[PDB]
């Protein structure tokens, strides 16, 4: 199994939620 | 008279039998939940306001209170899972999906935003939003001839919310939901606004994160070329997700990997492998490790684009995590590469930077490196050049470390060490 899938996925991940200021 | 109200005053107004009084009180609530920091989300929930807010969403006759309560519910939904749960528990999901059809663009946009926060909580709510039928109305909002005629912010919210419906893996979104959303996604990926492009890339990034069948339905859409183009963007918020998507794609079948190579992605790596943002450099090296884990003709493409000296470069100096991905890229390269290709790698100066990493406090990178040394000697063994290789490793303090790891603790290590010492050295 040569290919290595993602880990911690750290481009992080865009904020999942947004508060409307 | 709707600025910095106390929760009790807000409760007082919402409970009155006066639609206008409830409107002022709702707007007051929205402003507390919109303040710079420490919005009293829990206090509002305890006061039992969510059900009132959810019910106001269905007041077609009074669009302003539909907007205000939509905004208040949006900010509550932007909180913790328990807080988002409170909004869902109030029956807001279907109420919001009905608002998507509103004649008031600013109200349906609010609904789009709220649904964004609900789906963004995780797999469960994401799939619940989809079950209540949110995809069709959302996509219908984009069924226009030219995306540019839509308000800038309205489009950014729709895209972002769609990227959340594509987000999370345990489980991954429903296959049929992904197929529904993709064509629109392919279209947003060609829009000129940098935010829209970033969120579109993120969406593709989520969809390509998983089994190869998942990657396939995205690649099948012919977006690899556009992703490669965005890979060369000057805006970091675009390059980051785009690179993550390209990286995910190359973790699949060799044929899926060939698609990114054909699209000319390798020409952008000299830049990415020396990128100022350590993260972009880490992701790029990881991407390289999966390409060097491919066919010899794909490893050869890595060679033709002159990316080997860059790997030597990353292995030599970089963030430790980036160096670790470099090790892999090397051990994979040496594992599937031809003899002639392994020779080239050595001629590029891989031996020294590879030896120096053996001094690292990380049993994993050590097994990876020791492994590569093995593969390299194996190639030299095929040319009767084992001794010459021994010298090089011996000349740069190499052996002085394998002998050291020979007294290492981890079984897999000292074993590999002990072997290299007797099979090629002492």
């Amino acid at each position: 199994r040569k290919k290595r899938k993602t880990e911690e996925e750290s481009p992080l991940k865009d904020k999942a939620k947004k508060s409307k200021g | 008279g709707t600025v910095n109200w106390s929760v009790e005053d807000i409760v007082k107004g919402i409970n009155s039998n006066n639609l206008e009084s409830q409107l002022q009180a709702t707007q007051a609530a929205r402003k507390l939940l919109s303040r710079e920091k420490q919005p009293p989300i829990d206090n509002i929930i305890r006061a039992g306001l969510i059900p009132k807010f959810v019910s106001f969403l269905g007041k077609t006759d009074c669009s302003p209170i539909q907007f205000e309560s939509a905004w208040a519910l949006t900010n509550i939904a932007s909180g913790t899972s328990e807080q988002t749960k409170a909004v869902v528990d109030g029956g807001a999901i279907p109420a919001f999906i009905s608002l998507l059809a509103s004649p008031h663009a600013h109200i349906s946009e609010q609904a789009v935003w709220a649904l964004g926060n609900i789906a963004g909580d995780g797999s469960a709510f994401r799939d619940l939003v989809i079950k209540h039928g949110a995809i069709d109305p959302l996509l219908a909002l984009l069924a226009v001839p030219d995306l540019s005629t839509l308000a800038c912010g309205y489009l950014r919210n729709l895209t972002w919310t769609l990227s959340n419906l594509c987000r999370n893996k345990n489980p991954a979104p429903p296959l049929d939901a992904v197929e529904q959303i993709l064509p629109t996604l392919v279209r947003l990926l060609h829009h000129n606004d940098p935010e829209v492009l970033a969120d579109s890339c993120w969406a593709i990034s989520y969809l390509t994160d998983g089994p190869n069948e998942r990657i396939e339905m995205v690649v099948k859409k012919g977006v690899v070329p556009q992703l490669v183009k965005l890979l060369g963007a000057t805006e970091l918020p675009i390059v980051t997700p785009a690179l993550r998507a390209i990286g995910n794609i190359v973790t699949g079948t060799d044929e899926q990997t060939q698609k990114v190579i054909d699209a000319g992605a390798l020409a952008v790596f000299p830049s990415l492998l020396t990128n100022p943002k350590t993260n972009i450099q880490k992701e790029a090296t990881w991407t390289m490790s999966n390409i060097t884990a491919g066919r010899q003709d794909q490893i050869q493409q890595v060679v033709n684009h002159g990316l080997v000296p860059f790997l030597v470069g990353v292995l030599s100096k970089a963030d430790f995590k980036t160096q670790k991905e470099a090790a892999w890229a090397i051990t994979n390269y040496t594992s599937g590469g031809t003899v002639e290709q392994i020779v080239y790698l050595v001629h590029c100066g891989i031996i020294e930077p590879l030896m120096n990493l053996l001094s690292a406090k990380d049993t994993k990178i050590i097994q990876v490196i020791l492994d590569a040394i093995s593969n390299i000697f194996q190639a030299a063994e095929k040319l009767g050049e084992t001794e010459k290789l021994s010298i090089m490793i011996e000349e740069c303090g190499g052996l002085d470390k394998i002998e050291a790891l020979q007294r290492h603790e981890n079984e897999s290590v000292y074993k590999a060490s002990l072997n290299l010492i007797e099979k090629y050295f002492s």
